[PDB]
């Protein structure tokens, strides 16, 4: 049981990680994609 | 639930270090120490936030999606080949202008108009003729509302007048009066936190800070007292407030408190009942014999908080 | 026991031609023609000075190395108001006067303006 | 849905950095000031969007299809070795004023009358007959309207007197004005704006500021009271418009605005409605008593937004 | 489901791209394409 639950953590840390690389490739990639969204983060924010 | 912000947080630090420090240099000085403070605390991601977070990013990456970059430089290059460039410097620097002074306009519209009139009752008349003319009609009326007899009519006066209609300079006067809102804080100077502080108070020391107060500034301590004002009388908090707070509050609480309270406090409270509960009331307050005054002024105070969260809440206007 | 005198020629000419000159400077800042009229040169202690001087009023420290010592200049508060309305346009038909009262962050950087354009004058 | 702009400003982005400076180059930098704040805001373009805007530029290239260049010179290249490069300078420059002088002409029709006038009020009376004579005879109408009656009989009679018919001078004529008006800006310089403004503000306090003005120019306070009138008398908005109203606002809150409302303004709001109505209405502010004055301008003033929102809907003209 | 969505941006980005290549061929051996549209575009944003 709490085995089980450390190695999904373990392999949801490393495909978060691998997909967060994916993010910092398309944001270096393409910054208008970064711009729009931060407007929309700081939207959700205010609202 | 996470809030937009946490999102919003868990994202800037999953960008990286260097975007994040690109992201707070666009972006305002505030929003960077909320940043940091939130990154210093708790980090907000656990493993369903951070795939929610990651997932809801996607989506706006997804829906965001033009081919294009910021070209903060790289756009004006390649402009600056074509035409020279001169042949934009100043124009952007205008068309950015019009987008900050109509952004002061908007944010002077939103913010509080007797905290803009102050700001700028200092200022020149003619700046104020011109704010008010930049300004929303109903935001421009707001802080005109809030000058002297004198001052206002020499702003309207010299609305006439403003026919220069200039334009960098309005700019830099926008720029002038944004520098000094940093530094006002404020938002606690107004005589209220003092009054609530005053309404927390024991009763005979507020009673005797009042009559200090008098001795100091009669006019401020009536200010004050109409602060103070709630439900001492019918007219400033009217007859269907006066029902409001009879079917919001214990019946029992409601008598005690009528015990110590005065005969016409009783008669404006006893008229929105009907006939039955009325009668009811009055024969437990004829009923009921003498009790300690700690107990009625407790229930009394509660009662007051449960009309000050009403006020909160908006449904009705007190004063 | 202070006591001095003499006669100037030169100073006169350079304060017309120091003249023109802001004058041209203020028609271009303000795109309109202005006026000045130069008075005769004073020489007066500096206490007279000082009782001349109609309070409340910016006055302002210039050093002019390198020779020791810093220059000043003084300027009236209603030139201030009428250089600052006609940067806004106003017509000044409705002015207001103030005593005592600090020119405010907007008025002083007004007055900066002013300052740079004539140091600037006087300089050329 | 994207607007037209939205797609002209990604396509700009698209269509490159060289080709968009040529284009900012061939156009106005009015456009380009507007592309460059576009471009560095948030881009225009999302992936359907983009789809959109390219497919729509390619309906566009399809239909678009000549097999030509632009020649700002190729072309002038090939005429100048078949007849020699003057044969074409001087008629050409001459077409392109022609088209430029044409253009300002209707640029002229196109904006406000008055301020055409004024622009041209300190200009020669002799150049005003020109133009006027160039202009549409509607727009040289407007323009000569707006003169007082010594230049506007001397325009007219040296419209008569222009036989010379002068040709270069005259496009230079028009590009001495053009570029006058990038500079005066303006457009909020009528006491208008003021106006709107006084009506903002506090009853009391625009009352003291009509007061101050009227001491300061008694011309000046009956213009912006002119500009004021709203509803205060049956002749300036007419019966029409009465009844547009009251088919338009709440009952309820018409009987409140006319609790506080002359007799004249009653009756004249009364008349309209057919009888029962009016006796409703009659019955209802008979029956209802006083009432604090603050809701009664709040309603009203709700109402006069009414007002003034059918009036920029321009169903009816109101004065 | 996102990875596919992903996969289907990117190939719309690089379908986007050599077609946005097709518009700058074409553009480059014809400018008379490019002021009309330029003026068709003009006209639709103040339309």
């Amino acid at each position: 049981k709490d085995e089980q639950l450390q190695q999904r953590r373990a392999n949801q840390r490393l495909g978060a990680e691998v997909m967060s690389q994916r993010i910092r490739e398309m944001s270096d990639n393409d910054p208008r994609v970064v711009a729009l969204v931060i407007r929309q983060w700081m939207s959700n924010d205010h609202e | 639930n996470l809030s937009g912000t946490d999102k919003s947080v868990i994202l800037l630090m999953t960008i990286g270090e260097d975007r994040a420090a690109e992201v707070f240099k666009h972006l305002s000085t505030r929003e960077v120490q909320a940043l940091s403070t939130a990154m210093a605390n708790v980090r907000q991601i656990s493993n369903k936030q951070l795939t929610d977070v990651l997932s809801e990013f996607e989506q706006e990456a997804e829906q965001f999606a033009a081919l294009n970059i910021n070209a903060n430089e790289y756009l004006r290059s390649v402009l600056v080949k074509a035409l020279g460039e001169e042949r934009a410097s100043s124009l952007l620097e205008d068309i950015l202008e019009t987008r900050d002074t109509t952004s002061g306009i908007e944010t002077l519209n939103f913010m509080e108009p007797q905290s803009a009139a102050d700001l700028i009752r200092d200022e020149h008349p003619q700046i104020i003729a011109t704010i008010l003319v930049h300004l929303k009609r109903s935001q421009a009326a707001d802080i005109l509302a809030l000058f002297d007899e004198r001052l206002r009519h020499d702003v309207m006066l010299r609305i006439a007048t403003f026919g220069g209609v200039q334009l960098a300079e309005l700019t830099e006067v926008l720029n002038g009066l944004l520098d000094g809102q940093n530094l006002k804080r404020s938002k606690m100077g107004g005589v209220r936190t003092a009054a609530e502080i005053i309404n927390l108070m024991k009763t005979q020391q507020e009673e005797a800070v009042i009559t200090a107060v008098r001795e100091f500034d009669g006019e401020l301590a009536q200010k004050i007292i109409d602060e103070m004002f709630l439900f001492e009388n019918l007219v400033d908090v009217d007859d269907r407030s006066i029902q409001r707070l009879l079917q919001e509050v214990d019946s029992e609480s409601l008598l005690i408190a009528l015990k110590g309270a005065e005969p016409p406090l009783r008669e404006k409270f006893l008229r929105n009942m009907s006939q039955r509960a009325a009668d009811i009331l009055r024969d437990d307050l004829a009923n009921r014999g003498p009790v300690r005054l700690s107990q009625v002024e407790n229930e009394q105070k509660a009662i007051l908080l449960i009309v000050r969260r009403l006020a909160e809440t908006g449904e009705m206007v007190i004063g | 026991r202070r006591v001095v005198r003499e006669r100037l020629q030169a100073l006169e000419i350079i304060n017309e031609r120091f003249a023109r000159q802001f004058r041209m400077g203020l028609f271009n800042l303000l795109r309109r023609s202005p006026d000045i009229t130069v008075g005769a040169i004073r020489i007066q202690p500096y206490h007279e000075f000082a009782r001349n001087l109609p309070v409340p009023t910016n006055l302002n420290l210039i050093h002019l190395k390198p020779l020791r010592g810093t220059g000043l200049v003084v300027f009236s508060p209603s030139l201030v108001f009428i250089a600052v309305d006609n940067l806004f346009g106003g017509d000044g038909r409705f002015p207001t006067k103030v005593e005592g009262r600090e020119f405010t962050h907007t008025e002083q950087r007004v007055i900066n303006r002013m300052l740079k354009l004539a140091l600037e004058g006087y300089s050329d």
